[PDB]
RNA sequence: CGACUCUUAGCGGUGGAUCACUCGGCUCGUGCGUCGAUGAAGAACGCAGCUAGCUGCGAGAAUUAAUGUGAAUUGCAGGACACAUUGAUCAUCGACACUUCGAACGCACUUGCGGCCCCGGGUUCCUCCCGGGGCUACGCCUGUCUGAGCGUCGCU
RNA sequence: UGGAGCCGCCGCAGGUGCAGAUCUUGGUGGUAGUAGCAAAUAUUCAAACGAGAACUUUGAAGGCCGAAGUGGAGAAGGGUU
RNA sequence: ACCCACCCGACCCGUCUUGAAACACGGACCAAGGAGUCUAACACGUGCGCGAGUCGGGGGCUCGCACGAAAGCCGCCGUGG
RNA sequence: UAAGGCUAAAUACCGGCACGAGACCGAUAGUCAACAAGUACCGUAAGGGAAAGUUGAAAAGAACUUUGAAGAGAGAGUUCA
RNA sequence: CGCGACCUCAGAUCAGACGUGGCGACCCGCUGAAUUUAAGCAUAUUAGUCAGCGGAGGAGAAGAAACUAACCAGGAUUCCCUCAGUAACGGCGAGUGAACAGGGAAGAGCCCAGCGCCGAAUCCCCGCCCCGCGGCGGGGCGCGGGACAUGUGGCGUACGGAA
């Protein structure tokens, strides 16, 4: 259960919170898991997906073991566009098909300074909890 | 020109002179049904209007 | 007294309420006096009034007023209660000694109306269906 | 004549735009409104029209001062300071 | 290309004005160009120049007002602008020193008869 | 009327600006429910705040 | 209306009587099984345990 | 219209009463709020009784109640005078004092002196500073209790 | 058989019931309990590269600064930026700013007429003229200055 | 047919079952391709454009308003006509 | 249970009315909506608990209420009714 | 012990800011208002005051061929449809 | 025929302050119906209720007995339970209708005028310095102004108080 008497557990409230979410908050919502490989290395479950990570689509039609680079992040549409994840429209023009970030797995991160410091913060909290549990 | 609605002819004259280093014969304002005070500005006969027009960009 | 402001007579209604001449205001003249002094000098804060005479036509009064924002009042601790903003317009709310008297409140059997805060409040208490949870 | 032909000679106007409330209810001859009572220092409101009361309560408009007061209060009416700089 | 607040802070007053003027000029030409088609490439700048103009004007007013309240910090009577606005009523509270003025009678009371920490059952 | 005040003239101007129909690029926006302006006022039928 | 008589108040012994009745039939495998609980393989029905 | 037998009964629902119905959906929320506020006040008055001050014993009025005895509002001045507690101080040690109480009979007086005497015996006056002057009790009766007294202080039992 | 009419069923129309959804309501509760001459609420008119409405803002006008965040915004354009840099974008909001009416304040509501001090062109204080700036509501208190009275005295 | 939730039993609860209220809101018929598109004398020929002309435009003819005008200008009102 | 045939039977419902197929009113048709509720007080009946008693309110003690604004307990258990 | 004065607390709260919940309503319901609603619209004015939710998982919203002046079709295609 | 005190009054774009409007669920002061009930109606009732005006605060109002009682007596105000649909009112019809006690929630008490003593021992505003300055305050120093004896401040207010 949730016991904190200031959170909500109220369909209408959670959905309204979700759909009318502000960009910086959507960043967090649009997170996606690391590959087991990276999960081992960084000590982090998942990361906020970003403009030019390398990525697999895990479920759907485009479900496949190819590793496409991310193309853009349409936070309004809760979606990311990926390199070869696309479909030919009526008149031949390719159109980047949206995939939801959570149905995707990050194989290669785009590491900047800030992304580096984020991963350092998440790994540290994870190991504090393991120390507290032990 | 289109001019700010609060302006006097005196102000316009002074502005036109200041911006375009020019000199005016007379200003002759009206108000467009739209809201934007238009201004017809007769330049003094030492100056050609098409020459300044080319300077400011328009033609 | 106070004649009923209605055109001609024409207090149209049940002939209980037909009266216009022999009827009398609730507040005193002295309160009216304060209220008017208060009205006029909005910044000033009515403290209290006293009487100075009476003709057939008029009464006279003398309303003591106070600046709430003059340092000599502000800094004197014993007065600085009037500078608090609950005491805005005492006279208007029925709170000077004079306008207190109309409210009809004192301790003991000779009152009971006004056995909460005030006349209105007791009525309020007495005409509330308290409707309890379990009944 | 009382009807259609007489609608013919509605050539001229009673009210215009009031400059306090904005309504087209400023009576020109009376030189008052009848909506806010314009010249009248205080606004006109009556307790019988609860629908009218609601049509221009506070909330209604911009609340351009009042909306930032609410924010100011929230965080504590702090004045003349900044956050710790970089 | 970018005009930041960052740098403007330190700059001299006359230098800030020239910069504003030079943006005001640049804004004019784009507005002229918007009328005569111009180009999308120009019609970007118009938004950029506007905000850089504001960035300049803002820095100036912040500098003028900081200097001003340095000049009065000390003086008793100061401009209403520089006085601290909280809330109408809150600017009529008692003074912070005035509302903890005890009457000598009340002080004497606190001296003679202080509330004591006590417990019971022993 | 051809004898206007300035107050009235300005009022008319805004009314005249409000009349224009929707820009069609608005229809292509993400969460768009708007198909036509629906606040369009034809002088011959419906006669101003006046 | 809000002042519909929502709450309903019960005599205290009666409340206790019910709670005794429920306890008494928390014994009785039949009444426990009938109430659905798969209590087939449980060792003893008033099931009491160590206090670790 | 009445039909064959029943109390010819007068209900008082002729005014606009539904405008002034007062529901009690508060009450649980209320009961808690009081209770929190109560526990806070205890915690503020740290070793002092949660109760309040000590209050006198007092008989009720009227032939009806007469036989019973309650807590009164505060100890009279004579009762403080005889016990030998300065009235202005008595407030500072948690002794309720009213001064409007007469004192008619000497049976009610000596009882109420006895109360204050007993109170003063089983009271633990802490000294003003941690450095200990007169009156203030020993650090033994201090360490062994900086304890609050739950419930009414020295309760009256008829 | 023929047309037409009636009945039933199939399929198609018309119409928008039903069912299923729900960023809305309705009710009960909790905490706090803050507007204004330092110009409120409300109204007006403005402001977008393409924007009419809703919203958001005020000539610094879909916002400036600051702080937090850390790559977008995205209908299309265009752009910026080096996202190893005060740094996109959101959020917060303490600095700055805030057109005109409005208690509404120079006097009037035409958006008309003014007065008085200072500044720039205009002069070379020559007043004009133009532009800018600052004052110019009523009531009231504490003081201040100027006064009034065959009001009550004193000295001359 | 449809495309995402739903029911049996034991209890509890109710804004719980419609043909009517000249009932309310929405929809649809017959009436019906019916009434009707009749105030103020008037139209015709050719051409042009044009997918398309009884009605547009141009030309030609025949007519009317007949300067108390069906002409030429304003006021109020409209508000971009 | 769809259609058709034939023999016999068979007036249109609602309603007020002594009396309606009525030359009594309402009703073209279909969908959805639509009217004996809740509170209080009394009385009788019935069911349960306890019984010369009974009672629970109001208040209090036990929790941040996930379920709890419940549940439990009270020399308040009885001030009091 | 009147004809002078101050005073926290338990109390109230269909307005405000910010939250939490429901044996409530589920688009003719629930607020007038799920939507560019106190909007459009009406009224000289006080005031009155609506209607209106739903393609799909994704716009993949029908390229191209053909008939037509065009609206409209016929094939083709997209979609699990 | 002047100059000077004061008294009562004016005028200042005089120095510095405040008040004005809003909101209105709750609150305080006024004002105040009529539908309605009575099977008619006029008193009564609806109701000190709607509408009307005024003024507030985070609450307001009330409040430290010119009180209750009649007891072996209680002891400010507010709130709840009860008293109680009772005492009482009333075309004694319709109808209306409190309080004390008792149990709880809470709990907190105080100050003037006066009477007196104390060289007005008091207050406000100026101006110079040190600190402090986004709730204008402290300390010092000025023959620097004014208020004030037609009474400011300390002691003191019925529970007694002073010497
Ligand atoms: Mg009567
Ligand atoms: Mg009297
Ligand atoms: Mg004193
Ligand atoms: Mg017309
Ligand atoms: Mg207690
Ligand atoms: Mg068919
Ligand atoms: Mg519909
Ligand atoms: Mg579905
Ligand atoms: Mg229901
Ligand atoms: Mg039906
Ligand atoms: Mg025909
Ligand atoms: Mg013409
Ligand atoms: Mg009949
Ligand atoms: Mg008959
Ligand atoms: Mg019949
Ligand atoms: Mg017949
Ligand atoms: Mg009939
Ligand atoms: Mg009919
Ligand atoms: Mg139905
Ligand atoms: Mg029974
Ligand atoms: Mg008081
Ligand atoms: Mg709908
Ligand atoms: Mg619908
Ligand atoms: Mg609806
Ligand atoms: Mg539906
Ligand atoms: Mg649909
Ligand atoms: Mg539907
Ligand atoms: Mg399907
Ligand atoms: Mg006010
Ligand atoms: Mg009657
Ligand atoms: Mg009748
Ligand atoms: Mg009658
Ligand atoms: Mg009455
Ligand atoms: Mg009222
Ligand atoms: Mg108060
Ligand atoms: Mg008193
Ligand atoms: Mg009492
Ligand atoms: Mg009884
Ligand atoms: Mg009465
Ligand atoms: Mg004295
Ligand atoms: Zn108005």
């Amino acid at each position: 259960m949730k016991f904190n008497p200031f959170v909500t557990s109220d369909r209408s409230k959670n959905r309204k919170r979700h759909f009318n979410a502000p960009s910086h908050i959507r960043r967090k919502i649009m997170s996606s898991p690391l590959s087991k490989e990276l999960r081992q290395k960084y000590n982090v479950r998942s990361m906020p997906i970003r403009k030019d990570d390398e990525v697999q689509v895990v479920r759907g039609h485009y479900k496949g073991q190819q590793i496409g680079k991310v193309v853009q992040v349409y936070r309004k549409k809760y979606v990311i566009y990926i390199e070869r994840v696309q479909r030919e429209k009526a008149n031949g023009t390719t159109v980047h098909v949206g995939i939801h970030p959570s149905k995707v797995v990050i194989t290669r991160l785009k590491l900047d300074k800030d992304r580096k410091k984020i991963l350092e913060r998440k790994a540290k909290s994870r190991q504090v909890g393991k120390e507290k549990g032990k | 020109f289109i001019v700010d609605v609060k302006a006097n002819k005196h102000q316009i004259k002074q502005a036109v002179k200041k911006l375009y280093d020019i000199d005016v014969a007379k200003v002759n304002t009206l108000i467009r049904p739209d809201g934007e005070k238009k201004a017809y500005v007769r330049l003094a006969p030492d100056y050609d209007a098409l020459d300044v027009a080319n300077k400011i960009g328009i033609i | 007294g106070r004649k009923r402001p209605v055109p001609k007579g024409a207090t149209y209604g049940k002939p209980v309420h037909h009266g216009v001449n022999q009827l009398k205001f609730a507040r005193s003249l002295q309160s009216v006096a304060e209220e008017r002094a208060g009205r006029h000098c909005g910044a000033l804060r009515v403290l209290n009034s006293y009487w100075v005479g009476e003709d057939s036509t008029y009464k006279f009064f003398e309303v003591i007023l106070i600046d709430p924002f003059h340092k000599a009042i502000r800094r004197n601790p014993d007065t600085q209660w009037i500078t608090k903003p609950v005491h805005k317009h005492r006279e208007m709310r029925g709170l000077t000694s004079a306008g207190r008297k109309s409210r009809g409140l004192g301790k003991g059997h000779k009152f009971h109306h006004t056995i909460g805060g005030s006349r209105r409040a007791a009525w309020r208490r007495r005409n509330t269906l308290q409707l309890h949870r379990y009944r | 004549t009382k009807g259609t032909s007489s609608f013919g000679k509605r050539r001229n106007k009673t009210h215009t735009l009031c400059r306090r409330c904005g309504s087209k209810a400023y009576h020109l001859q009376k030189s008052t409104c009848g909506k806010c009572g314009y010249p009248a220092k205080r606004k006109r409101k009556y307790n019988w029209s609860a629908k009218a009361k609601r049509r221009n309560t506070t909330g209604t408009g911009r609340m351009r001062h009042l909306k930032i007061v609410y924010r100011r209060f929230r965080h504590g009416f702090r004045e003349g300071t900044t956050p710790k700089p970089k | 290309a970018k005009i930041k607040a960052r740098d403007l802070r330190g700059k001299k007053k006359e230098e800030l004005l020239k910069q504003l003027d030079d943006l005001k000029v640049e804004l004019s030409q784009l507005r002229v160009a918007k009328v005569t088609g111009g180009a999308a490439s120009k019609l970007s700048k118009i938004r950029v120049v506007r905000k850089s103009i504001a960035r300049v004007l803002t820095v100036i007013n912040q500098t003028q007002k900081e200097n001003l309240r340095k000049f009065y910090k000390g003086k008793k009577y100061k401009p209403l602008d520089l006085r601290p606005k909280k809330t109408r009523a809150m600017r009529r509270r008692l003074n912070k020193h005035e509302e903890s003025l005890k009457t000598k009678k009340q002080q004497r009371k606190e001296r003679l008869y202080p509330l004591r920490k006590y417990a019971v059952k022993a | 009327s051809s004898h206007k005040t300035f107050r009235i003239k300005r009022f008319l101007a805004k009314k005249q600006k409000q009349n224009r129909p929707i820009p069609q690029w608005i229809r292509m926006k993400t969460g768009n429910k708007i198909r036509y302006n629906s606040k369009r006022r034809h002088w011959r039928r419906t006669k101003l705040g006046l | 209306k809000t002042w519909r008589r929502w709450h309903r108040r019960v005599n205290t012994t009666q409340k206790r009587y019910a709670i005794c009745s429920a306890l008494a039939a928390s014994a009785l495998p039949a009444l426990v099984m009938s109430k659905g609980h798969r209590i087939e393989e449980v060792p003893e029905l008033p099931l009491v345990v160590e206090d670790k | 219209a009445p039909s064959r037998n029943g109390m010819i009964l007068k209900p008082h629902f002729h005014k606009d009463w539904q405008r002034r119905v007062a529901t009690w959906f508060n009450q649980p929320a209320r009961k808690i709020r009081r209770r929190k506020a109560r526990q806070a006040r205890a915690r503020r008055i740290a070793p002092r009784p949660a109760s309040g001050p000590l209050r006198p014993i007092v008989r009720c009025p009227t032939v009806r109640y007469h036989t019973k005895v309650r807590a009164g509002r505060g100890f009279s001045l004579e009762e403080l005078r005889v016990a030998g507690i300065h009235k202005k101080v008595a407030r500072t040690i948690g002794i309720s004092v009213d001064p409007r109480r007469r004192n008619k009979s000497t049976e009610s007086l000596q009882a109420n002196v006895q109360r204050l005497k007993e109170y003063r015996s089983k009271l633990v006056l802490f000294p003003r500073k941690p450095s200990a002057p007169k009156k203030g009790d020993s650090s033994a009766e201090e360490l062994k209790l900086a304890t609050q007294l739950t419930g009414p202080v020295m309760p009256i039992r008829n």
